[PDB]
């Protein structure tokens, strides 16, 4: 109710340290408006270490997407008829991505 | 004689464009 | 003097701005060391240093000193870029070397040209600086 | 002139006016502009060749 | 050629530029 | 006369207009090897017949834009007439 | 209509005849150029001012030129 | 196939609605009409010039009649410093009763419009005192405008119609117009001041009845012919002269005090009388110079074609080839029209620069909104006269110019090195813009970071000097009429500085607009003005010089002045014509005069309110312009009508929104171009021939979209009208709501 | 202000340029 959501501490070089204003809580920074503190509380994150292992876990998950883009093009690329299985695509993407994604999140 | 505003302003507001436009429309469309 | 210019060290408006200094960098006295150097300028009725671009040798730090420091650098940006376009014109590709820099030719051009006032007079006095007007394309009059 | 001679252009409406060309081929009888000059820089249309008269050029080699 | 008529009037006008600056630098009063 | 078949389409809102009654009207004839689907310059798809066809078009621009579309069907026989409202048919494409 | 001037500098490339969409242009034989034909515009009452014919001509400067003149119904491109 | 327009068979054979629009923008273009010969051209322009001349006198008579009949001029004489003038009256049927009560103002019976054009101050100065002189001068201008309407009709009849050689007699116009139109009229106005206006300035009525009996001077024309002209400069109006009364009056009619009247804060009427008298002698002498049928005088065609300076062979005058320029000015009408608009465009702004600093009208320095409007009016008039100078100068190079007659001369040598003119014009535009915008944004960031002392503030030390070389002690430069030991201060051989004690009283007071005190905020805006003058000139000169063709498109002279493009070929040629460089420049010309009139208006809002510190602090960075001038002053304006009521500013609050809408409408003609709209109208042509009842009626002209050159006119028209009306509603009501 | 009589003199005198403007604008052609 009183502490303002803030990240992005500004380097103090040219007088732009005045952008690090007092948001409350002994902390000086830019009052964010993206609402990530509501999301992280809505996820149930309590301390900082749960944010580190999520962010470090995201950097690993960003590396698997970038590796598979190399792999599924420069190494093992699909044929045409793999793409035109739109009946087979809609069954996996509606069930496993959306349905099982929201079933797991319901858990 | 401030009543002349009641007789010049509606003539220039209404009668002058109606007389002008109805002349010019029949003049530009004239073989 | 100057004019409408008392020195900043004599103004009560400048010394009132001195008591509420805002620190530029994380240096805790960077707000204070800023104003001991601005005390030699000429602050008007507001308390702000007004510069003098005249050419007076007591106000040479305003515009006389930074003009010499600029014109040495910015002419050298354009002198190096001129000498590289002379070099790559006499090559086979001449358009690969424009977007995709011939770094083995560019770096001897960059390190050389710091004596361009000793250079740029020699092309002027020999007339190699310019081109003939009978050799440049012109519009129909 | 001959295949490989640098020439210059005096046609004012041309793009390569007062520029250095290179004669690619000279014809014999017709057109009145029988000299193909392969230029090195392109005009706005993107081409770099044109036809010119015999007296239109200035040989510089 | 050494352009006598061009440089003759440019040095006349530049002498007017230097004369007004002498009033501004208190050389002449 | 002209004496050509009319291609298979359900009618368009492009079609012909009041100019076809008043000022002029064009018409393109081509003899097709078979029946297939082409495009109308009025808009949409149609179906040509086999043998001599006929399409009453609005302007001359349509028939030469159509004739380029017919060139990739191996059809280089298209002839545009100019049908005046007095009945005066003028052969205009080609020149001979 | 418009005005299509064809100068004597073209080479008989037949790129301007194959680009005018109302078929104003045609080739006539002419003993000047190497291809021995010059473009001609005998049907300039059909020209719509498109300047596709000036875009397709190789020669510098253009041998063909369209001068935009008085605009009748055929040159406005009106279907109505 | 109609017979309209009469002047063109190519337009009258147009089935579309293009026939209608191109009649309007080719109607007064007399040179492109069908069958127009050369001598028929001049004879038609000369009688047309009687038509525009008689509009001006009919216009100026309605200023007199609507003030005499509906204004409060006789009530304004009693106290000009608080009585608020009246232009005309409102008869609007659409008004509500709280909008009749809000405009019933200035002590009137009905709704009246407060005059902000200052014509009460000009008529009160020149002697007019009651409502009958205003009516008498009104009725005189009805007859004097009909004397020109008859003159234009008379000089079109066949034996009264002048020949061609009468028009091209240029040495005889210069003798008659300089001596007579300039010189006698300046002499006549000096006769009006001395006989009438200066005695009316002293409480002494001189009208048409008693001007032949009364003399302006008790000496009475005896000291004129004997050479004792110093009698005319005896005891002047003193420093306690209450205007239009006999207190502190004088007998002098030609005096040379210099400076301002102490009450009205205007120029002395005795100074203006010796002025227009001295101007009259300098012009009648100037009008006896050129050669006419009397075998004496200078000849301009011989002055151009001269090649010999005292035996020395030269190329011409100043050793510059000016041959053929006499046959270039005089034979062409677009060279003349392009020239004289530059001459009239210089003086129009030069009028405005000298009327806020040197007011010449009684009690006009204290009526603020009338003075803020007269500066901004004649500045925008000077804008169009300069853009049209280059515009009609560039019509000359396309249409009238002949390179063979003009071969080798000075106007040919400009067209040779034209790529050197445009390059160095492109340099100064970029050299100023990169470093003037750089120093505003530098000052914006520095103030925003709470450390405003890091601003780059430059004193204008080269215009500090001129104001101190004209006699301002306030800076302490101590030169040249501020140095009391100077040779220029004393006028050493003759000591005849009569003007100088009265000049130094005016320039050293802080109660006028005479040589305003300048600081670092005024440094940046004069270099921002210089950005706007060199960039508007860049567009206009480059469109003038490249008007006859260039590399991307040769032979542009074969296509006339206004043609859209040359197609999408060669990369495309959108806005290539010489008309299109007129077109781009009027965005800059309206911009630059915005800068010169935002800066004029906000420096005087500190003088008129006593707060000079608001401008000098805040005009160095661009938020202080945006906040303390645009945001803060539009609070009186926008509350002209709110859900609580109205007041007398509700027209200007409505016109301010009206100007924002005409401005924004003109973007539609400029972002969106034609071919979107012809494909939209062809669906409306369809759905009108199909609707069953509404296809009883049908067009005569086929509806087509506006042409490419046309909606650049129509787009610039909505842009310019909305640019004018927005600022003119902000200039008035932010000043007339604060006083 | 001015009297009610003087306004009608100004209107009748204004017909004299109103007639002459119609003569000039039609002598300059249609
Ligand atoms: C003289 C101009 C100047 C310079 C050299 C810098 C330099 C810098 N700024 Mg900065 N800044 C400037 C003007 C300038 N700023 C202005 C005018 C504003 C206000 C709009 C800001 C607002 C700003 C923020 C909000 C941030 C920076 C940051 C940074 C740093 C890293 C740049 C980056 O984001 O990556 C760098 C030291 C970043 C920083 O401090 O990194 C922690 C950062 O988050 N700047
Ligand atoms: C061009 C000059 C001019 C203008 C813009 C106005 C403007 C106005 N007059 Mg005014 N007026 C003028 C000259 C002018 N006056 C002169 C010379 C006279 C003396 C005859 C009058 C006598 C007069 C009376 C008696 C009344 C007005 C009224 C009005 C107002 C309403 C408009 C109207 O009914 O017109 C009235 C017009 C006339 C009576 C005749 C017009 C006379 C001029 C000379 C014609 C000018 C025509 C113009 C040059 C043609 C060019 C058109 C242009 C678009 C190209 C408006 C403030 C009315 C008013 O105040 O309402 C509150 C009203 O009652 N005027
Ligand atoms: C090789 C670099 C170079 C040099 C020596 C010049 C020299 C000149 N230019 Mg030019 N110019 C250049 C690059 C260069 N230009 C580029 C890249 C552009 C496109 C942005 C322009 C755009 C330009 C315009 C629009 C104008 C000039 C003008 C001028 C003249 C006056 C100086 C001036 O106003 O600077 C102008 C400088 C700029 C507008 C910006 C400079 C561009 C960058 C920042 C510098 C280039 C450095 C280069 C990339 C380094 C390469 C090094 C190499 C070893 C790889 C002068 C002949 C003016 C003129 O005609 O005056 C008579 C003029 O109006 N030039
Ligand atoms: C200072 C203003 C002014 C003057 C003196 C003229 C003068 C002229 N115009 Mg012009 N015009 C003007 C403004 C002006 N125009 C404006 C603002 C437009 C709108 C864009 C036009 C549009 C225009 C067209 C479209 C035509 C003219 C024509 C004419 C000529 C004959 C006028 C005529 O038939 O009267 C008409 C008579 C009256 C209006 C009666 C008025 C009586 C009142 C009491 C004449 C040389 C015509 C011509 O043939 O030129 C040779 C022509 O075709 N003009
Ligand atoms: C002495 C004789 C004489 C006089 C008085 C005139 C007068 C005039 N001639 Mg002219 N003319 C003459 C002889 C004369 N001519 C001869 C002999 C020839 C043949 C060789 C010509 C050939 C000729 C042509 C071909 C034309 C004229 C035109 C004109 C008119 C110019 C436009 C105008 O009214 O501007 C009035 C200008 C002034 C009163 C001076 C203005 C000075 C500057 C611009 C402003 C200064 C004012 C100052 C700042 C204060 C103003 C403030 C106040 C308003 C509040 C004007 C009525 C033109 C015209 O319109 O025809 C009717 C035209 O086309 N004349
Ligand atoms: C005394 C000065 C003067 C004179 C005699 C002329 C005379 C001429 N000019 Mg020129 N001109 C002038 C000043 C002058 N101009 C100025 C000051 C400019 C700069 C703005 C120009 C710019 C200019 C251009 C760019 C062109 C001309 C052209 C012409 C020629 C034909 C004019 C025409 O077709 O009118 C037709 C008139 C119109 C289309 C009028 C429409 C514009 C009106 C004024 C908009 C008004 C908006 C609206 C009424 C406001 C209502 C407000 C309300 C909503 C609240 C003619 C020789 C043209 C030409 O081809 O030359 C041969 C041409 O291309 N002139
Ligand atoms: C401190 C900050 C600062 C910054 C960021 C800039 C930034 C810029 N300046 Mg600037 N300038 C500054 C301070 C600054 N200036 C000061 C203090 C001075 C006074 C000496 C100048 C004087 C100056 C000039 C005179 C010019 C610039 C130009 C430029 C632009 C291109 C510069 C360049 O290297 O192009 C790369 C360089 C080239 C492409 C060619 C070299 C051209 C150089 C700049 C000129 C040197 C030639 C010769 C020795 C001197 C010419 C005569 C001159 C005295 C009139 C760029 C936007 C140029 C410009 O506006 O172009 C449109 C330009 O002509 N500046
Ligand atoms: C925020 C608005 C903005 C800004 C910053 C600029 C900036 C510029 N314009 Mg530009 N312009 C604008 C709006 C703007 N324009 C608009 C709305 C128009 C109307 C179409 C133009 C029309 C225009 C033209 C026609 C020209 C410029 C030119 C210039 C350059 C001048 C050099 C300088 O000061 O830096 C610069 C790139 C000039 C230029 O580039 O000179 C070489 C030039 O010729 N501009
Ligand atoms: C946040 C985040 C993250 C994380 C994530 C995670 C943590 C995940 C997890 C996941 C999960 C954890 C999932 C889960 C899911 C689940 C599910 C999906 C299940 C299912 C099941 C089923 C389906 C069952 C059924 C059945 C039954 C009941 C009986 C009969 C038989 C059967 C078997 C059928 C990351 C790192 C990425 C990074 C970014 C952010
Ligand atoms: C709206 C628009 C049209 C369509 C607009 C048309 C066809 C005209 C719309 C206005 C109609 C005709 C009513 C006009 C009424 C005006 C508000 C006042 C007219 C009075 C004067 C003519 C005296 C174009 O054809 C066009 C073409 C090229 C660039 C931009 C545009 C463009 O912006
Ligand atoms: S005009 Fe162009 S397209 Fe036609 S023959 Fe000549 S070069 Fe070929
Ligand atoms: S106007 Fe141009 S594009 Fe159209 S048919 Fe003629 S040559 Fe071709």
């Amino acid at each position: 109710l009183n502490v303002r959501p803030s990240a992005q501490v500004v380097w103090p070089i040219v007088g732009q340290d005045i952008l690090n204003g007092d948001v409350g809580g002994g902390f000086h920074g830019i009052q964010i408006t993206s609402g990530l503190f509501q999301v992280w509380r809505g996820w149930g994150i309590t301390n900082s270490f749960q944010l580190y292992c999520t962010a470090i876990g995201g950097l690993v998950l960003a590396g698997l997407f970038l590796f598979a883009g190399w792999f599924h093009y420069h190494k093992r690329a699909p044929k045409l008829e793999w793409f035109q299985n739109v009946e087979s695509m809609l069954n996996h993407h509606l069930q496993v991505l959306l349905g099982c994604g929201s079933l797991g999140w319901a858990g | 004689a401030s009543f002349l505003s009641s007789i010049f302003v509606p003539v220039i507001g209404w009668v002058v464009p109606i007389a002008t436009f109805s002349f010019l429309f029949l003049y530009i469309e004239r073989e | 003097l100057g004019a409408d210019l008392t020195p900043c060290a004599e103004n009560p408006a400048f010394q009132a701005l001195a008591k509420n200094a805002r620190n530029t960098t994380a240096d805790p006295q960077s707000g204070q060391k800023r104003f001991e150097r601005y005390s030699q300028a000429l602050c008007g009725p507001e308390g702000y240093p007004h510069l003098i671009v005249d050419g007076r040798l007591d106000r040479a730090g305003d515009f006389l000193i930074p003009s010499i420091l600029f014109l040495y650098i910015a002419g050298w940006i354009g002198w190096v870029g001129r000498a590289y376009l002379q070099a790559i014109k006499k090559d086979s590709d001449t358009e690969q070397k424009e977007i995709q820099l011939d770094l083995g030719i560019a770096l001897p051009i960059i390190a050389t040209g710091f004596a361009w006032p000793a250079a740029a007079v020699k092309e002027l006095l020999s007339g190699e600086l310019t081109a003939k007007d009978s050799e440049i394309t012109v519009s129909p009059r | 002139v001959q295949r490989g001679s640098k020439v210059r252009i005096l046609r004012p409406e041309s793009y390569w006016f007062q520029d250095v060309g290179t004669v690619a081929s000279v014809d014999q009888s017709g057109i009145k502009y029988p000299v193909i000059v392969r230029f090195d820089k392109v005009n706005y249309a993107g081409i770099n060749t044109n036809n010119f008269a015999v007296d239109e050029l200035i040989e510089v080699e | 050629p050494p352009y006598t008529f061009r440089t003759g009037w440019a040095l006349l006008l530049l002498a007017v530029n230097f004369l007004v600056a002498a009033y501004y630098f208190h050389i002449i009063q | 006369t002209l004496s050509g078949k009319t291609p298979l389409f359900a009618g368009s809102t492009g079609g012909l207009l009041t100019k076809a009654v008043e000022e002029e009207k064009y018409a393109i004839t081509w003899t097709s090897p078979k029946a297939q689907v082409f495009e109308l310059p009025t808009g949409g798809a149609a179906t040509m017949h086999e043998g001599e066809n006929l399409l009453y078009i609005a302007r001359k621009e349509y028939g030469i834009a159509l004739g380029g579309q017919l060139r990739k069907f191996k059809i280089t026989n298209y002839k545009i007439y100019r049908i005046l409202p007095s009945g005066e048919t003028t052969f205009i494409h080609p020149a001979d | 209509s418009h005005t299509v001037k064809i100068y004597d500098t073209c080479i008989g490339c037949t790129q301007c005849v194959r680009a005018c969409p109302t078929d104003v242009l045609e080739m006539v034989p002419w003993d000047g150029c190497k291809a021995a034909q010059v473009a001609s515009s005998p049907r300039t009452e059909d020209c719509v001012g498109c300047k596709r014919c000036e875009t397709a001509c190789p020669t510098d400067f253009l041998s063909i030129r369209v001068y935009l003149g008085a605009e009748t119904t055929r040159s406005m491109g009106l279907a109505y | 196939a109609t017979k309209f327009p009469k002047f063109s068979q190519d337009l009258a054979q147009d089935p579309t609605t293009r026939r209608i629009w191109y009649a309007m923008a080719m109607g007064n273009d007399f040179e492109s009409h069908d069958g127009m010969t050369e001598e028929n051209l001049y004879q038609k322009i000369f009688a047309t010039h009687f038509g525009h001349l008689a509009i001006i006198f009919l216009w100026a008579s309605s200023l007199l009649f609507h003030v005499a009949w509906q204004g409060n001029f006789e009530q304004w004489i009693k106290d000009p410093l608080h009585v608020r003038p009246i232009a005309h009256a409102i008869w609007d049927p659409h008004f509500g009763k709280p909008a009749i009560e809000a405009f019933t103002q200035a002590g009137a019976n009905g709704p009246v419009n407060i005059a902000y054009s200052g014509v009460y101050h000009w008529w009160y100065t020149i002697g007019m005192r009651t409502n009958t002189e205003l009516y008498t001068g009104s009725v005189f201008l009805l007859l004097f405008a009909s004397l020109f309407l008859f003159a234009g009709w008379l000089h079109l009849q066949p034996k009264f119609r002048p020949s061609l050689a009468w028009f091209k007699s240029a040495e005889s116009r210069l003798n008659h117009h300089l001596a007579g139109l300039f010189g006698v009229s300046s002499l006549a106005w000096a006769g009006h001041l001395i006989h009438v206006a200066i005695p009316e300035s002293r409480g002494q009525h001189v009208g048409w009845d008693n001007f032949l009996s009364t003399a302006p001077h008790p000496a009475g024309l005896q000291p004129f012919f004997t050479g004792n002209w110093g009698v005319y400069a005896q005891n002047p109006d003193t420093a306690g002269h209450i205007f239009s009364t006999s207190q502190g009056a004088g007998t002098a009619i030609l005096t040379f005090l210099g400076g301002f009247h102490p009450q009205t804060e205007s120029l002395w009427l005795t100074d203006m009388a010796h002025h227009h008298l001295a101007i009259a002698v300098l012009f009648i002498v100037a009008g006896h110079m050129y050669r006419t049928n009397f075998g004496i005088g200078h000849s301009i065609k011989e002055m151009m074609n001269a090649k010999t300076f005292f035996g020395k062979p030269v190329e011409g005058p100043f050793n510059m080839p000016h041959q053929g320029i006499y046959d270039t000015y005089n034979n062409s009408l677009h060279f003349q029209l392009g020239w004289h608009l530059a001459c009239l465009g210089v003086v129009t702004s030069w009028v405005a620069q000298h009327m806020y600093s040197l007011p010449s009208y009684a009690f006009i320095a204290k009526d603020y909104t009338t003075q803020a409007a007269l500066y901004t009016h004649h500045q925008y008039i000077a804008i169009f006269l300069m853009v049209g100078a280059f515009a009609h100068g560039a019509i000359f190079l396309v249409r009238d110019y002949d390179p063979e007659q003009n071969k080798g001369n000075v106007l040919e040598r400009v067209l040779q090195h034209k790529e050197a003119i445009i390059s160095h014009l492109s340099w100064v535009s970029l050299f100023l813009g990169f470093h003037t915008l750089g120093l505003y944004v530098h000052n914006d960031v520095v103030v925003a970071f709470g450390t405003p002392e890091k601003q780059i503030l430059i004193e204008p030390v080269f215009a500090q000097f001129i104001q101190a070389a004209h006699g301002k002690v306030l800076y302490g430069l101590d030169t040249l009429l501020s140095n009391p030991d100077s040779v220029a201060y004393t006028a050493y051989p003759n000591y005849a500085n009569v003007w100088l004690p009265g000049w130094l009283d005016a320039i050293n007071s802080g109660t006028n607009s005479l040589f305003l005190t300048i600081g670092p905020g005024d440094f940046l805006v004069h270099h921002a003005i210089a950005l706007g003058l060199h960039t508007t000139t860049l567009i206009l000169v480059k469109g003038a010089l490249d008007a006859r063709g260039s590399k991307l498109m040769p032979d542009k002279k074969d296509f006339g002045y206004a043609f859209p493009c040359d197609g999408p070929g060669r990369g495309g040629t959108c806005d290539i014509s010489a008309w299109d460089s007129f077109y781009l420049s009027l965005f800059w010309a309206l911009n630059t005069v915005g800068w010169v009139t935002f800066y004029w208006h906000w420096k005087h809002l500190g003088i008129w309110q006593g707060n000079v510190a608001q401008f000098n602090e805040n005009s160095t960075y661009l938020m202080g312009w945006f906040r303390d001038y645009l945001w803060a002053n539009s609070a009186q304006l926008i509350n002209g009508y709110n859900p609580y009521g109205v007041n007398n500013l509700s027209v200007w609050a409505w016109m301010f929104l009206f100007g924002h809408l005409v401005w924004a409408t003109g973007f539609m003609f400029l972002i969106s171009w034609r071919g979107y709209w012809q494909e939209l109208i062809e669906t409306l042509v369809w759905a009108h021939e199909r609707t069953p009842i509404a296809n009883l009626v049908r067009w005569k002209d086929k509806p087509v979209a506006l042409s490419i050159v046309q909606a650049r006119v129509v787009g610039l028209a909505h842009f310019t009208v909305g640019y004018v009306l927005t600022y003119a509603a902000f200039l008035i009501a932010s000043t007339a709501g604060k006083f | 202000s001015i009297s009610d009589t003087q306004v009608y003199i100004a209107l009748v005198v204004a017909l004299i340029p109103g007639l002459l403007a119609w003569r000039l604008a039609t002598e300059l052609y249609k």
